[PDB]
């Protein structure tokens, strides 16, 4: 009875197949993959962020030169400079008036911001995908439990234990490069750490946070200061963080195809409704009820009575039920035509008990399997007129 | 073990014996332990007594 | 220090002070750890 | 403490979102077409304006401004 | 007070019982297809062997 | 002068290119890819190791039954048990003979090894292959610098920025599905987190060592103790980590292809001769020597005097050099017939300063470039004797 | 050893206590030896403490 069962990668809605075990009864399923979180392989590649020209103070040496060693800081550039006279608080101070010298030297620096405030590039890898699937099983009625895509994987979370994809669809909504910003993730070809160019993005090419090695193309070049004054001209781009939250582009989590939202988190594609999962089940057979307990069902009659040709669950049918017991009997449309909104139905000694349904053809004529009992509801639907809410319960579109 | 060997002490000597003798112990089943554990089954070996009587 | 029952005390089941559980002859350096149920 | 914009004058069409739209500020409107087609849109509105958007079977989602993002069936 | 060897680990397949198994010792396994055809089967297992 | 550079991928032997900068000197490369370490992108699934069966002390009801419950220990295996007469230190101690009732109770736990001696499996993708490239650059003469593949990244360690690969041999010697062990890995189809079957491998299996929680299919079932006695029987598979540690199979480093070493460090695999690296440098042009600096050594003559058909230099030739300065000159030969020892020659007044070289056909035709002056050195080689001893610098075998 | 098979002498009395359990020492490497040697590589073997902090 290990249910097997491809099934459509959607996120919000049951998919409430039917146990057909030889022998017991059957039992519905109801199985809504509630989340299709993926968090694909990924690596931190180098955090960028806005520079800031944290300039060491100048050196004024008075009559004389001075002359500057290019220290390892990141980006350093030092310059020396002559010509200079420079007014300070006393006027100048350095009494000759050509052998004034001053030596500027700035390198660039990790803003403080650079911790908090930051792109984040990756490359970015397929990884495996996730769900917190809720099953509201049978009679057990509950498990809401986080599982995995690839095609051995169980969790016996509840009772059952549930074998999922691997899913079809290996469409990885994230780029293989991708820049990451706070929230707004964005599949861009980054350049790559130790190369971007000055102005562009990552300009700031840091490992990570704590990472005091970097790679500063700022084109950081100093002038001389003016008019014998003390001060350090520093002409250089800003950053290409700067730019790249006013110039950007738009974030994967509304650019993105097939359906995906984002999360600065462990960087997964949440509900990315994709083709199918070929899912399949061992359930505990204790869950199961022995056929000779159940109402046999058949000498019955099913026959819409407002069908309506939509997404809600706006069909309608009465069934004129024709049972043996009395008890519940679970039901399905083993055609895909047609999603029910019950799982189960009550029954009386042969009574009658309408259910709601939703299709996509115009002349739904599906099965449905009242707990071993085949029936046609065959019909004629009408539209609606109301179509601004949220996703369907349908699905099923079709050659109609 | 491949042989036997015996021996008390008197006090002032060792003054042991011993004897080359083949010895195993298969327990009675179908597991060819070498060694009798705690627990397991009980079944019927063939062993001698504690007693005299 | 705990008392037990040892499996095969000398004669047979006994009660020892000593008696023996969790041996792990799962290291490499010819050594075992042991306990008994005696707090030496 | 943060913005907000003035909610949309939602409108039905066939498979269309016709939107009377009035914002108080620039807003960056953008959306994602479900279909593994994504087509999204962006453009910051600060002049009032009726816009359309092309929704397909599946759905269409909906951003005007930091308020929350929209779904909508247009079956 | 005797031997005993670690349970099997049971695998179904069509007319055939795989047996991934594990013992404490060498164990003489052994069967007996009740056909009228014995076909009867011997083996000391020491090593851990799934079977067929 | 950004001299491209298609390159074999074999770690320990430099590639001693030549760089023709048309106008200035040309300099040679030395490029020794010392290192080939992996890292591919890879996930921790599950630690397993060997179990413990750390029973909790049964309970005794001495009159009467004690209903056990399903305590959520992982495989927590309880049964009760009436019918005994415990031996405890007195005889017996329960007054009654069959309403003596006995509550085993044993679940799984991570063994105190689990924490250090464990098997781990792992997800392994593809990741991104590194090297501490040394050069010992014209006449800069180091950096050893450590690099990436990926063909944008460069790496300004030393003077000279680099850029290599994508590799074409993409052959991760790691599989998808990898179990590791301290250090001997093993690309192992471990069967998955939550499923293991007992005896075999994974029969435990927890997330990490702190995960409390795990999968433990040990098939552990508790049997009565016997005569009246106080003792649990446990029966239970040794573990799967057991085995796997005396019945496994062999380790990726002594069954991989193509040429790898492993740690149990960042999961690398060293050394993977195999294929090609695309590499481009861009040199410093400071480096450079401007042509009219060197001497012209045109107007020479080359020959073998003892060529050794061979992996070792083996292979000599005289060189009648005819110089107009006097100073180095930069050697290599163009074709990779010959692969030569000397990176550099010194010359005086147009002399002769033999060389060393390796070569793989019989009569080597192979153009030699002294500092803009090409030759043929023809001539033809002897076979060795002695090969028992670690890699070759020959590695160019084609047709001869 | 097949066993286990520990005892003290309380001086009166030998009151020893014996189990069954599988022991073996593979030492960590290629070579499968039965006891450790006086020279040889050291290599990263598992193994207890002499300590009790």
């Amino acid at each position: 009875y290990e249910h097997t069962a491809v099934m459509p990668n959607k996120v919000g809605i049951p998919y409430k197949a039917l146990v057909e075990r030889p022998g017991y009864a059957p039992v519905h399923l109801q199985i809504q993959l509630v989340n299709t979180r993926i968090i694909p392989s990924t690596n931190l590649e180098y955090i960028t962020c806005k520079y800031k020209t944290k300039v060491p103070s100048p050196v004024v040496k008075c009559c004389g030169a001075t002359q500057c060693t290019s220290k390892p800081h990141p980006d350093y550039q030092c310059q020396v400079f002559t010509g200079v006279y420079p007014f300070m608080w006393g006027g100048a101070y350095c009494f000759c008036d050509t052998e004034n010298t001053q030596m500027s030297e700035a390198y660039v620096e990790r803003s403080e911001e650079c911790s908090i405030d930051h792109a984040k590039a990756y490359k970015v890898h397929t990884g495996t995908v996730q769900a917190m699937v809720n099953i509201t099983y049978g009679s057990v009625s509950w498990r809401s439990a986080d599982v995995y895509v690839n095609g051995e994987t169980p969790a016996k979370i509840g009772d059952a234990k549930l074998i999922i994809g691997p899913l079809s669809s290996a469409w990885s909504p994230f780029d293989n490069k991708v820049v990451v910003y706070g929230h707004e993730v964005y599949n861009y070809d980054f350049p790559e750490y130790g190369t971007g160019k000055a102005g562009s993005f990552g300009d700031l090419q840091s490992r990570t946070s704590t990472s005091n090695d970097l790679y500063a193309n700022t084109n950081l070049k100093l002038q001389r200061p003016q008019a014998g004054i003390v001060h350090t001209p520093f002409t250089q781009a800003p950053s290409g963080f700067e730019r790249w939250k006013r110039d950007k582009g738009a974030p994967l989590n509304d650019v993105a195809p097939f359906g995906c939202s984002i999360a600065l988190e462990p960087l997964r594609a949440e509900n990315c409704a994709v083709g199918s999962i070929p899912i399949s089940i061992d359930i505990p057979d204790a869950a199961f009820t022995r056929i000779s307990e159940t109402p046999t069902v058949s000498d019955l009659e099913c026959k819409i009575t407002e069908c309506t040709y939509a997404s809600d669950f706006g069909g309608i049918a009465t069934v004129a039920y024709k049972s043996s017991k009395a008890g519940n009997c679970p039901i399905h449309s083993p055609s895909g035509v047609a999603v029910i909104k019950e799982n189960d139905v009550t029954l009386a000694e042969s009574g009658s008990f309408t259910f709601h349904f939703s299709t996509a053809n115009i002349h739904p004529a599906f099965k449905l399997q009242v707990c071993t009992s085949a029936v046609t509801c065959k019909g004629d639907c009408k539209p609606p007129k109301d179509h601004i809410v949220d996703y369907p319960a349908q699905h099923t579109e079709s050659f109609t | 073990g491949d042989t036997v060997t015996v021996g008390f002490h008197d006090g002032p000597n060792r003054h042991t014996c011993t004897v080359a003798h083949k010895v195993e112990f298969r327990p009675v089943g179908r597991e060819k332990y070498r060694h009798p554990p705690e627990h397991g089954v009980e079944l019927p070996c063939n062993r001698y007594t504690h007693k005299r009587a | 220090p705990y008392i037990a029952d040892c499996p095969n005390c000398g004669h047979s089941r006994c009660d020892s002070p000593i008696a023996i559980e969790e041996v792990r002859g799962d290291a490499h350096a010819g050594v075992i750890r042991i306990q008994t149920s005696a707090m030496f | 403490i943060a913005t907000l914009a003035p909610e949309p004058l939602v409108e039905h069409k066939h498979r269309t979102l016709i939107l009377h739209l009035h914002p108080d500020h620039p807003t960056l409107l953008t959306t994602r077409s479900l279909g593994s087609d994504a087509n999204p849109t962006r453009q910051w509105i600060e002049r009032p304006t009726t816009v359309n958007f092309t929704v397909t079977g599946e759905g269409l989602e909906y951003t005007w401004g930091n308020h929350p993002p929209k779904r909508v069936w247009a079956q």
